[PDB]
């Protein structure tokens, strides 16, 4: 293996792979642990680098090479007597998981060997490495799933403490099962997340949640609107968008599952934002958050601002995605408007109608489209023909810098006296990049929502909402860093404050 | 006593008295600043209010000297000229002034306490007005003004000319100068605080205007018009008005050359030859004539009315294309003062690198395959400009993937890390095999690099990084493969000749041709995130067919994949390049952050990425060629004709040539304009029938209208103004040779460069120890004039000033520069050296030419005439060279011959390419250093780029005063030389002993003397001039030689002619004599091609027999732009008498002698044939050596 299973066993406990007790496949993991200790000693002796790594790669992985001045070949003869004392018929293949967290914890003396090695890559379906592999069937314990129908004494099956590990998928307590059904000697795997299979418009949809099954208070058959905020904060749909998740989806199956690891690049960009939040050398720190129209993004970002304000000590501002439109629908005729932040935020209410929504509704009426069924029945050429006419009313605001331009709006809100220092600005599409603020970091957001289903299921706006969604999709590629809400919350939990 | 009454002023010749007189006067002006103040600001000078004279084509003009009140009595500093935002986090959004405003200099005072916002702003503005104006090339700005007005005095023989009245009325404040620059404090120190803040720039402006008078572009009345324009522009902000006026003041030549009617122009072939002339019509089409209304209306509103009257005069009085060219050169000099444009870099940051949205929004392609993070893996356009560009760009993917599969990318990145091993492999395995490297590259910022340039704003360009460049190293490697597959990009090496523009000399000679040229320098701000997605589709299409196992930290592996129509995730085998290009496409940040003194870290709006580097110049090349060739495919797909011939995406230009029917060419031009309007650029192509526009060049009907304002003789950008006389004199020679076909009169350039070198480049300071001071002065004072300074008892050594003899400018190994007629003992004068003369060892012939070769042949002498040379100071000059006191120049600094290239796409792709070859030369140099035979670093191939990479990552002060310490060893060297110094003659000086006698028979001219006689190929070669007659005698150029030198230069990056005094040759000959088994390693280390290895191996065997025998001469390709490089064209011009064929077998050497002499004496050649006269010592030296030893470069 790339990471030593005997020293770093608690890492391998999290993938569900527990060690068989210590058979020619049991002495080999002791042999690999001795090789890891010898490599670590020889690497730390010479400034953290192996001196002749191609020979180490041959001697470990292939096992064909025997070596018989003081710096150079003494360590190689010390390695050769160790490997020759194993009497193996062949070498030991280097084994790497497909997990990015695993690939970022591999030691440097193994990274110096990976260049000269044909490594074995183990795929991970849901983050958990599959148990069907040779090396994981031979070295680690094999799990056994208890369900409601499968639950019996261990003597009904052929199960031993030395071979199998128990996966308690019954919905009952582990000590209850362990005392009442005779599992006192078997080791249970611990999964700290959740895996929900929902019904859908299009089929069966899965969902991974980073909450425990006791914290996430859902059972089989529960409605999607129950605990929707916790699901929205900590959930990821593992199916291809568009998925059939709607407000009337019910639960088919809940299981405990491995908690998702947040992506290192998303955390890199969010930490890059939190550096400008902390440092006194930056006067204004600004985050730009892109998402589709209908991802439920203000309900997350309005609490992201609260958590950032609590963990930072400073005051964090938050403009919604419709702030400029709700400002302009009032102030398009005013010769000298007000750019006060508490005036913009007071216009930012939801019962105010946007300028883009008014112009889009007049456009949809000009084609005689007034019903969601009428818009769904159009052709792709007709839809693109209408979106090319909405682009003509979107360029008029982005095109210059006048007293009502979008650049001027976000300029006079960002550079104001009474405005907060650290602002979180939402956007709709990538062409607003020049227009919105002067921020080094800009992200794209994904939540557990089919936006074309939410803008179809809602009953207030309907056609205008879905049409602006499709236009903003057509103008918003996924060309900035994709961030999930649990990654944005985990960034604040991981950053060290003061 | 004054310069306009000298014997040199009235006769322009160097006699015994006229040399010492001008030497004493220029040594007076070069040293004492009372002399400079009294020279510029004298009381016996009448001022000029009204003046009258001819314009540039001979018509009489009337002008009036007008200096406005707002520069004489300046306003006080208005602090609302530089407003801030309400948060005071940056300047105000729309602020009019990015440059200095014209205000009273003593008004900018900061009363504010330190560590304040306003204190930092006023310190930065004080830095703007005292620090950024200090940009002078050679010396003090007052010395540079004295050299200009000195050469104007000596040329025009009067003091009554209107530029001197501008100098007096602007800078005559009091009894001392109103300001001076200090080299210690690196800033201008104002003496008179009631002066305007813009006059240090007007010193440079008056220098450039006087250069334009001496150059023959402007006359004295046009000088008044130009200075009135510049003084009108200097209210309230000078450079803002210049940038607002600049192009509109120049675009009138279209209508001016329309109103000519017909013109007779030469016709060029495909092979760089004038093949005839042709009476064509220059009357523009209707869609070109429709722009004249808006151009008239914009000029009549915006321009200064006297300059507008001059332009309307040029419209109505110009009769021929030559007249239009003369008026265009005048109006181009009236709108450009040559200075570099510099600000506070956060004033110009907004208008330099802020993004903008133009004309339309670019949409997305349909994602057909995605990552599990829904990052696009492959994708496709539905309709529009994305589909149009991919209809041409998708025909290359399966061919590019073959060339990407063949190369090892981990090796390529190791080559990048090494050239910009086991230690580096350990660094690579530690840093670049981890997913932490991706995270560092997404976390770290991008720093902002800017570059100053003349007549254009400060350009933001992207610099080289280790982390951000690692993300885009693979899309660069993919996108750089189209250069070997198309014709559309011009990335090749630049010859510097008229060979280099010979393609558009061909297309403007042809019939029924429409010409386009798009000014595309502002494209990198208009490029958006959705605009980059056009190129992302092409890169992902190549990467989906490519197969690389590992580009660390990426593997080829079974990856879960969402597709279209599939409700669940599929699994495919996605490889390392298509993980890397997908990750770099999905994670994009284009903002550049600058860290300012006023505001801290100032960041940009996300969107625009600057266009300096190779990875983002490939994007800008591929996208433009894809759009314009896919439009050509779409026209055939719609049924219309396609009349486009060539597209050359240059460094800052797209050049189309359309040939066909007028309706066809107009429709294809309008469609290519509308598609660039569609893709998000607001660019207006300049359509013309007969002229075609670039930077630094203008080709009008097979002619060359060169831009002389873009060569600044007086300012710099690098601020490396040190007292290094050899580097400064080489730079002066390079600039004078660069102006040489852009000037209308090179005889003005010779006098102006002469007085620049005689005043600005004359004094040289060295520090002597105290005990040897007077004994050093008494030794060196026999040959030179020195100035002793005060002896300070508190230190160990004292300075003393060494001003050079004036003859030092004309010397072979010292400063080398074309001379004037020196007077022999017989009263005859040596021939006046042209601008076409060769440097190098050919400058040693002057020592024998003053010593009367015609007497040396008759009397059979070969020694020298030492008394004339000690009279003129040549002995002191050559002793100054032999003491080696002056500063040396590396081969790397010699390779910066400072030659403006035609395209900068080549300079963009120069830095990051050819990594394996530069690594191979590094391995050769290091592993040859281990074996005992070490090479100097200037000869090794990759060091010239490595030094420029690692230099610009330092912020150290490169400005330190240059002092030469004359210790006891250098003292005893002086004592050994000066007690018995006479001129040494090497035995290979016998090649300089030859004579040309004037025969009584005229010579037939070439048949293209008739074709180039109607409308001029350049400004200097008007009919009857020296350049035209040199082209009529020696018709250039040799295409088969220029292709050979470009094929040779495509290995080494630069071409140099072979010499035996080359350090490359000297170290190669040491290795050849000691250990010949290392010649292969040496030839790899210098990166020699298989022809240069043959030349070097012949030269080693010739040198072992004979020594340094070669007849060496140096001609620049810029110096000989239309003329020939092959000396066989001078064979028909000189008659060899038949008694030399009996003795010697060196014909091609005699052709070189004739070639160099005719280029030297083209100023007085009327057309008679010559007669070669050879010295008997020359014949006896020749017949003891093979000719191949003399000319090892040539193949006999
Ligand atoms: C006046 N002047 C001088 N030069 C040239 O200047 C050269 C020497 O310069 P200077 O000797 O003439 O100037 P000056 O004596 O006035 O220097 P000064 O004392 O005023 O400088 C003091 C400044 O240095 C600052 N400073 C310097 N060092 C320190 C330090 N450790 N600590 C604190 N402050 C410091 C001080 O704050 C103060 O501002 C001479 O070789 C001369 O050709 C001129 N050239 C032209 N063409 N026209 C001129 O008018 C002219």
């Amino acid at each position: 293996f790339a990471i030593d299973p005997l020293k770093h066993s608690k890492l391998y406990e999290e993938y569900g792979l527990y060690l068989r007790p210590h058979a020619p496949t049991i002495r080999s993991i002791k042999y690999a642990s001795l090789i890891h200790s010898m490599l670590a000693k020889h690497a730390a002796r010479h400034n953290g680098t192996l001196i002749n790594p191609r020979m180490y790669a041959d001697m470990i992985t292939l096992g064909n090479t025997k070596v018989t001045d003081i710096v150079t070949y003494k360590a190689l003869t010390e390695m050769s007597t160790l490997i020759e004392s194993f009497r193996l018929p062949s070498g030991l293949a280097l084994i790497i998981f497909d997990d990015e967290k695993y690939q970022s914890l591999i030691p440097n003396y193994i990274n110096q060997l990976i260049a000269y090695t044909q490594p074995h890559i183990i795929p991970t379906w849901q983050g958990i490495a599959d148990f069907s592999d040779t090396y994981l069937r031979s070295y680690f314990k094999r799990p056994f799933e208890l369900t409601a129908s499968n639950l019996a004494a261990p003597q009904k099956y052929n199960l031993s403490p030395m071979t199998r590990s128990i996966f308690n998928n019954t919905g009952r307590e582990d000590a209850v099962i362990r005392k009442l059904y005779g599992y006192g000697e078997y080791v249970f795997i611990r999964y700290e997340g959740c895996l929900i299979t929902w019904t859908g418009i299009y089929g069966e949809v899965t969902m991974m949640v980073n909450l425990s099954k006791r914290d996430l208070g859902l059972d089989v058959g529960d409605d999607y609107l129950k605990e929707y905020k916790k699901l929205l904060f900590y959930g990821v749909i593992t199916d291809a968008i568009p998925s059939g998740i709607s407000a009337r989806s019910t639960i088919m199956k809940i299981s405990p599952h491995k908690m998702m690891n947040p992506s290192g690049g998303a955390l890199a960009v969010l930490s890059k934002f939190l550096e400008a939040v902390v440092s006194t050398n930056v006067i204004n720190a600004t985050l730009v958050v892109y998402a589709e129209k209908g991802a439920g993004k203000t309900s997350f970002l309005s609490t992201y601002a609260e958590q950032l304000s609590l963990a930072s000590g400073q005051v964090v501002g938050h403009l919604s995605s419709d702030a400029y439109g709700r400002w302009l629908a009032k102030n398009k005729d005013v010769e000298e408007p007000s750019f006060a932040y508490d005036y913009v935020l007071s216009l930012d209410t939801d019962d105010n109608e946007s300028y883009y929504e008014q112009k889009a509704s007049e456009l949809l009426i000009s084609h005689g489209i007034s019903e969601v069924a009428q818009y769904e029945l159009l052709s792709v050429r007709k839809k693109i023909k209408m979106m090319d006419e909405m682009n003509e009313v979107l360029i008029a605001q982005l095109e210059n810098a006048d007293t009502h331009s979008e650049r001027n709006f976000y300029y006079m809100v960002s550079t104001g006296k009474t405005t907060p220092r650290t602002l979180i600005v939402e956007g709709h599409f990538n062409a607003q990049d020049a227009t919105i603020a002067r921020t080094d970091t800009t992200v794209l957001l994904r939540t557990i929502n089919d936006t074309t289903q939410a803008m179809r299921d809602r009953q207030r706006g309907g056609v205008v909402q879905l049409f602006l969604r499709d236009t903003y999709y057509r103008l918003l590629p996924a060309l900035h860093t994709t961030v999930y809400p649990f990654e944005m919350l985990e960034s604040i939990r991981r950053w060290k404050w003061v | 006593t004054e310069l306009y009454n000298t014997i040199f002023s009235e006769t322009r010749k160097f006699t015994r008295e006229s040399f010492k007189e001008i030497e004493h006067l220029t040594a007076k002006l070069a040293n004492d600043r009372v002399a400079r103040h009294d020279f510029l600001f004298n009381n016996s000078i009448a001022l000029i209010s009204d003046y009258s004279g001819e314009d540039s084509n001979g018509n009489q003009l009337q002008a009036t000297v007008t200096i406005p009140n707002e520069i004489t009595n300046p306003k006080e500093y208005d602090p609302s000229d530089y407003p801030l935002a309400e948060d005071e986090s940056f300047f105000k959004q729309g602020h009019k002034y990015d440059y200095l405003v014209t205000f009273r200099a003593g008004s900018l005072t900061n009363t504010y306490e330190p560590k304040t916002k306003m204190y930092k702003l006023h310190a930065a503005l004080d830095k703007l007005m005292h620090v950024k104006q200090r940009k002078s090339r050679f010396a003090d700005l007052w010395r540079e003004l004295c050299a200009v007005i000195a050469s104007l005095d000596v040329w025009y023989q009067t003091t009554n000319y209107p530029l001197r009245t501008y100098v007096k009325l602007l800078f005559h404040k009091g009894d001392e100068f109103p300001f001076y620059e200090s080299p210690s404090q690196d800033k201008i120190i104002f003496n008179d605080k009631s002066v305007a803040s813009i006059l240090p720039t007007f010193v440079y402006t008056c220098c450039q205007v006087g250069t334009a008078i001496m150059s023959g572009i402007l006359t004295h009345v046009e000088s008044i018009v130009a200075m009135n324009h510049f003084l009108h522009c200097a209210k309230d902000s000078y450079i803002d008005e210049k940038l607002k006026i600049k192009g509109i003041g120049r675009s009138w030549y279209q209508e001016a050359l329309h109103n000519v009617g017909r013109a007779t122009v030469p016709v060029w072939s495909q092979f760089n030859e004038v093949i005839g002339h042709r009476t064509k019509t220059t009357s523009e089409p209707h869609f070109v004539s429709s722009t004249f209304i808006s151009l008239r209306a914009k000029r009549a509103e915006l321009l200064y009315p006297e300059f507008n009257e001059y332009i309307n005069r040029a419209l109505r009085l110009s009769k021929t294309q030559n007249d239009v060219a003369n008026y265009y050169a005048a109006c181009r000099a009236m709108t450009n003062d040559g200075t570099f444009l510099a600000t506070l870099t956060e004033l110009s940051l907004d208008a330099a690198v802020f993004p903008r949205i133009e004309q339309r929004l670019v949409t997305r392609p349909a994602v057909l395959m995605s990552n599990t993070r829904h990052e696009s893996l492959k994708q496709k356009y539905a309709n529009g400009v994305g589909s149009i560009a991919q209809s041409y760009l998708s025909s290359f993917t399966d061919e590019i993937a073959k060339r990407v599969n063949g190369i090892h990318h981990d090796e390529a990145w190791l080559n990048f890390l090494t050239t910009s091993r086991i230690v580096m492999q350990a660094v690579f395995a530690r840093e670049y095999r981890t997913p932490e490297r991706i995270f560092k590259s997404l976390k770290a910022p991008i720093k902002l690099v800017e570059r100053q340039q003349s007549d254009r704003r400060q350009r933001a360009i992207s610099g080289l990084d280790n982390d951000r460049l690692f993300l885009s190293f693979m899309p660069y490697t993919i996108g750089k493969q189209i250069y070997d597959l198309n014709d559309n990009a011009a990335q090749g090496k630049q010859a510097g000749n008229a060979f280099d523009i010979g393609e558009m000399l061909y297309w403007t000679s042809q019939r029924n041709v429409l010409l386009s040229s798009i000014d595309v320098a502002g494209m990198d701000a208009s490029v958006t995130t959705n605009t980059k997605d056009i190129y992302n589709t092409f890169v992902l299409d190549v990467a989906s067919k490519c197969t690389v196992p590992r580009f660390g930290p990426y593997y080829a592996k079974n990856m879960e994949v969402f597709e279209v129509g599939k409700r669940q995730s599929q699994v495919k085998y996605v490889n390392a390049a298509w993980q890397a290009c997908a990750l770099e496409a999905a994670n994009s940040q284009t903002s550049t952050s600058y860290e300012s003194e006023i505001f801290g870290q100032v960041k940009n709006a996300e969107g625009t990425y600057p266009s300096g580097r190779a990875d983002t110049s490939t994007h800008h090349t591929v996208l433009l060629q894809g759009l314009v060739r896919g439009n050509e495919l779409k026209r055939a797909s719609d049924g219309k004709n396609s009349c486009l011939t060539t597209i050359k995406i240059l460094g800052d230009d797209i050049m189309e040539i359309f040939q066909g029917n007028e309706n066809d060419t107009h429709d294809h031009a309008v469609s290519n304009a509308s598609i660039l309007n569609e893709s998000g650029f607001a660019t207006t192509a300049e359509l013309s029938q007969n002229s075609i526009v670039l930077l630094q060049q203008l080709v009008v009907n097979g002619t060359f209208w060169g831009f002389a304002d873009r060569i600044s003789l007086w300012t710099r950008e690098d601020t490396k103004d040190i007292g290094r006389l050899n580097l400064a004199m080489m730079e002066l020679n390079a600039l004078i040779d660069d102006l040489l076909f852009r000037v209308r009169r090179p005889e003005g350039l010779k006098m102006l460069g002469f007085f620049c070198g005689a005043i600005c480049l004359r004094r040289f300071t060295l520090s002597v120890d105290n005990k040897l001071y007077d004994s050093t002065y008494n030794n060196l004072s026999k040959y030179m004039t020195l100035v002793k300074y005060d002896k300070n008892p508190d230190f160990d050594s004292t300075l003393m000033s060494l001003i050079l003899p004036l003859a030092w400018l004309f010397m072979p190994r010292g400063g080398e520069y074309p001379a004037y007629p020196f007077e022999r003992r017989d009263g005859t004068f040596t021939e006046d050296e042209s601008m076409f003369t060769a440097r190098g060892a050919y400058k040693r012939r002057l020592l024998y030419d003053v010593s009367n070769i015609r007497e040396m042949i008759q009397q059979n002498s070969m020694v020298l005439d030492d008394d004339l040379l000690h009279e003129y100071g040549f002995t002191g000059a050559l002793l100054l060279i032999d003491l080696n006191i002056l500063d040396l120049i590396d081969e790397v600094k010699k390779e910066d011959i400072s030659p403006v290239k035609v395209n900068e796409l080549a300079t963009s792709l120069e830095q990051l390419g050819k990594l394996g070859e530069r690594e191979k030369s590094r391995r050769a140099a290091s592993d040859l250093k281990i074996r005992g035979h070490a090479l100097s670093n200037d000869i090794v191939y990759g060091y010239g780029l490595q030094e420029k990479i690692q230099k610009s990552a330092m912020a150290t002060k490169e400005t330190t005063v240059q002092s030469k310490r004359v210790s006891s060893r250098l003292h005893e060297v002086i004592v050994a030389k000066t007690r018995d110094y006479k001129i040494p003659t090497m035995p290979a000086d016998a090649l300089h002993l030859y004579e040309f006698e004037v025969e009584d028979v005229t010579v037939d001219l070439l048949p293209h003397a008739k074709h180039t006689s109607y409308s001029n190929l350049a400004y200097n070669m008007s009919f009857g001039s020296d350049g035209w007659f040199a082209f009529a005698l020696l018709g250039g150029l040799d295409r088969s030689a220029n292709l050979l030198r470009l094929d040779v230069a495509s290995i080494r990056g630069n071409y140099h002619k072979f010499s035996y005094d080359d350090p490359v040759f000297k170290q190669g000959y040491k290795i050849y004599k000691s250990d010949a088994t290392l010649l292969n390693d040496f030839f790899v280390a210098i990166s020699a091609g298989p022809k240069e290895q043959g030349i070097l191996l012949r030269a080693f065997a010739y040198y072992s027999l004979y020594g340094n025998v070669e007849y060496h001469y140096v001609l620049s390709p810029r110096q000989l732009f239309f003329l020939s490089d092959n000396p066989v064209s001078a064979e028909r011009l000189v008659r060899i008498p038949p008694s030399y064929y009996v003795s010697t077998q060196c014909r091609a050497l005699y052709n070189i002698f004739s070639y160099l002499h005719i280029l030297r004496s083209i100023t007085s050649n009327q057309g008679k044939r010559l007669g070669m006269v050879l010295h008997p010592g020359l014949i006896a030296y020749v017949r003891g050596t093979s000719q191949g030893a003399i000319l090892p470069e040539a193949d006999n």
